[PDB]
C-alpha cells in the first residue's frame, strides 16, 4: 500500500485525525500536529497590476516521543530533511529533481503540489535513555508551484 | 430503435452538458485499470495500489486518496477536483467513493 | 497556424531499412554484451503482450519497445518470453546521441582515423 | 526501391482529419474516445509494419543476430 | 437578487448592521465584524512636489462559526481566496482580470472599486466536530483604483 | 484639431457589397458547422426585435448583430425567431482576424501552396 511514514501515523496515539498534519509523496510520509503560530500568505506584483505569486505558507509542528522515539523523532525529521534536500545526484541525470510533495490538512484540504523551501528547529530538548529526541518544534516554509488561479483555488477546498 | 450508453460509448457528442460530461470522462477514466491499456498504462484507476487496505488505517487511506487525487488531476487539468467523500456502509464490507464536481455527486460502492 | 505532426524519437526516422537494420545490429551487439553501463533485471509475467510495459515503469516513454523486442527475439506478442531472462538498457541519452550522430554525418561510423 | 510511411502522430493527425468528415462524429477528436481508438489502431498497424520490417532485415546474411537466425 | 453571501449575513446574529463589513461583486459577497487594528493611509511623492499615491487600507476582521460554520467560516474564507487570487485563465482570454470588488462600510462608507491586494490569517483556532473552524482574525490589505482626487473623496462619505 | 469619425469593428468596412457576401457566406458556414469552438445557446423571447441583446450581454458589443442575423435568417425585427433555437457563436479575435487578413492581403483567400 502506501511506503513508510513516521510521526504520530497509527491510530494508537488515541488523538483525533482531523488535527492530523500529513505530508505524502511517492516513498515518504510525515504525520503530526497542527501547532499553533501556523499562518500562509498570497499576494501579487504591481507598480497598473503586473501579476501575481504562489501561495506560501508558514507551518510550525510540534513532535512528540510519545512510545517509539526512533519512528516519531528521528524518522521523522529524516525523511523531512531527505524531503528538502535537493537530491540531484542520485544517479540518474535524465531526472533528477528536488523533489516536491503533497500536503493533506484537516483531512479535507489538500495541496497537491507544494514545495518545503525552509526547514528549521532545535535539538536542545531532552531525550531518552538510547538518547533519541522526546520533543520538537520544527518549523517550515512551504511555496506553492505556481501562482494558482482562483478557479484553481476556491473549488479545492472541502 | 436501441438507444446507447456512456460507459465506454458516449455521453454526449463533446461538452455540451458540461458537468455530466466531465463526470463521463471521469468516468471512463476510473473503469480502467493499470495494465489494461495501451501507451499510459499508468492511465485509469490505480485499484492495483488502492485495493484492499485495512478500512482503519485512516493514514494510508487519506496517502492513497491524496496521491491518487493528484495523479489523475496532472493526468486531466481539465476537470479539477471538488468533493471527495468516503464513507463506511451497514457492514465493514461495503465503502463508498462518492465524487461530485461540485453538483454530480456520483458515488461508486468500493471494498478494502 | 503552422503546425506540422512529428517526434524525434522514432529509430525509424531513418528511412533506409537497411540503415535501421545495422543500427539495430549494434544496439543487440551492445545488449547482449555484459557491459556494467547496462540495466541488470529480469523478465516479468505480463510482457508477454506488452514488453514496453517496462520501458514505461522505468523510463515513461515507449522508444525503447524495439530494442526490448530485438534483445528478446520475439516473433510475436501473442507468445510469450521465459521469465527470469537476463535484459540490461543502456542510458537512452546515449542512444539520442548515437542516432543524432548516425543521421547528421553518420557516414565513417566504425573508427575515424585522420581528416 | 525504397519504402516508407509516415510517422505514428502523423497518421493519428490525418486519420482524425479525415474522420472529421462526417459531422455528426467529427467532434469526437479531441477526446480520450477518439484517442483510445487512434492509438489502438496506430499500434497494430505499428506490429504489422515494423514486424514485416525485422523479418525483411533478419533475412539477410550478416543481419542475423538470433542464435535461430 | 444578489448572489451568494458569507459569513455574518442574515439579521439571525442578532447584532447591530452598522458594525458590518461588507464586500461585493457580481457574484459574491462576504460580510463581517469591524475588529480592531483597522487603519488605513494616504499620501504623496515628491521631492517640487510631483503627485500622488491612491489610498491603501489595512482591514483586520474578525470570524465567527457561531451557528453554521460551513457557511460562515469555510464558504467566507473561500470567497476571500477567490477574490484575491487573479482568474486570468478563465478560458476567457478576452478579458481576464484579477477581479475588483467594492466595499461598504458603516453601511454608509462606501468604495466602489478597491483591490484585495494580500490576505493572510491563523489556522490554528480551534473547530468544530466536523472540523470547521470556529474562530479566525484574517487581516487585509487594500489599494484604491487610482490617484482619488478631493472631489473623488470628500463627496462619497456620509 | 484633428479629429476624424470611425470605428474599426464593421464588417461592411469593405465597400463592396459582393466581398462583404462571401465574407457572410464564409461565417454561415462556420455558424451552421458544429464547431466547438462556437457557443452552445438557444433563443431568448425577447431577441425578436433585439438578436444583439445576447451579443450584448455575453460580449458587450453589438458588432455581433449581423452574424445573429444571417445565423437565424429573419426577414425583420417585427417578426420573432422560435426560442430555442440551436445558436453558436465564435470567438470575436478570430473574426477581426479573418477581416483584417482579408483587408490587407485577403487576395488567396481560399489555399495557398507555394510561393
Amino acid at each position: 500500500m502506501a511506503p513508510i511514514a513516521y510521526g504520530v501515523y497509527s491510530q494508537a496515539d488515541g488523538v483525533s485525525p482531523y488535527l492530523k498534519v500529513t505530508l505524502t509523496n511517492s516513498q515518504y510520509q510525515v504525520t503530526g500536529y497542527i501547532s499553533q503560530g501556523a499562518a500562509m500568505n498570497m499576494a501579487q506584483n504591481w507598480e497598473v497590476w503586473e501579476g501575481g505569486t504562489p501561495p506560501t505558507f508558514t507551518l510550525p509542528v510540534t513532535f512528540i516521543a510519545l512510545n517509539n522515539p526512533f519512528i516519531e523523532v528521528s524518522g521523522a525529521i529524516a525523511a523531512l530533511t531527505a524531503m528538502i534536500s535537493p537530491e540531484l545526484k542520485a544517479a540518474n541525470v535524465g531526472g533528477q529533481i528536488p523533489e516536491r510533495v503533497t500536503l493533506n490538512i484537516g483531512r479535507r484540504i489538500n495541496i497537491t503540489d507544494v514545495a518545503i523551501q525552509d526547514l528549521s528547529f532545535d535539538l536542545d530538548a531532552p531525550r531518552d535513555s538510547n538518547g533519541y529526541f522526546l520533543k520538537n518544534t520544527v518549523n517550515l516554509q512551504l511555496t506553492g508551484s505556481s501562482i494558482y488561479n482562483s478557479s484553481d483555488i476556491v473549488r479545492a477546498f472541502q | 430503435i436501441d438507444p446507447l450508453l456512456t460507459l465506454e460509448l458516449s455521453g454526449v457528442k463533446t461538452y455540451e452538458s458540461q458537468e455530466e460530461a466531465w463526470g463521463a470522462r471521469l468516468y471512463e477514466w476510473l473503469n480502467t485499470y493499470q495494465g489494461e491499456v495501451y501507451g499510459d498504462p499508468s492511465w485509469g484507476n490505480v485499484l492495483p495500489q488502492f485495493k484492499h487496505e485495512p478500512t482503519n488505517l485512516s493514514h494510508v487511506q487519506i496517502a492513497v486518496e491524496a496521491m491518487l487525487l493528484q495523479k489523475l488531476t496532472v493526468d486531466l487539468p481539465d476537470i479539477p477536483i471538488s468533493g471527495l467523500s468516503v464513507a463506511e456502509g451497514d457492514a465493514f464490507d461495503k465503502l463508498k467513493i462518492s465524487i461530485r464536481i461540485r453538483d454530480i455527486t456520483i458515488t461508486q460502492d468500493v471494498v478494502l | 497556424t503552422r503546425q506540422y505532426p512529428l517526434s524525434r524519437y522514432d529509430d525509424r526516422n531513418i528511412a533506409d531499412p537497411i540503415l535501421r537494420a545495422e543500427l539495430r545490429k549494434e544496439v543487440m551487439l551492445m545488449c547482449e554484451s555484459n557491459d556494467k553501463n547496462l540495466t541488470i533485471y529480469y523478465v516479468l509475467p505480463d510482457e508477454q503482450y506488452r514488453p514496453d510495459l517496462l520501458a514505461y515503469r522505468m523510463w515513461g516513454i515507449a522508444e525503447l519497445r524495439w530494442v526490448v523486442t530485438l534483445a528478446a527475439g520475439l516473433e510475436d506478442e501473442s507468445q510469450g518470453m521465459t521469465v527470469g531472462k537476463k535484459l540490461k538498457l543502456p542510458p537512452a541519452t546515449w542512444i539520442r546521441e548515437m542516432i543524432r550522430h548516425f543521421q547528421y554525418d553518420g557516414q565513417v561510423i566504425g573508427t575515424l582515423s585522420i581528416a | 526501391m525504397s519504402k516508407t510511411t509516415p510517422t505514428k502522430d502523423s497518421i493519428r493527425a490525418e486519420f482524425e482529419e479525415l474522420v472529421e468528415k462526417d459531422s455528426f462524429w467529427s467532434k469526437f477528436v479531441g477526446s480520450q474516445f477518439v484517442s483510445m481508438l487512434t492509438l489502438f489502431i496506430t499500434q497494430i498497424v505499428y506490429r504489422c509494419f515494423q514486424y514485416a520490417d525485422a523479418a525483411l532485415a533478419e533475412g539477410f546474411i550478416s543481419t542475423a543476430t538470433r542464435r535461430s537466425s
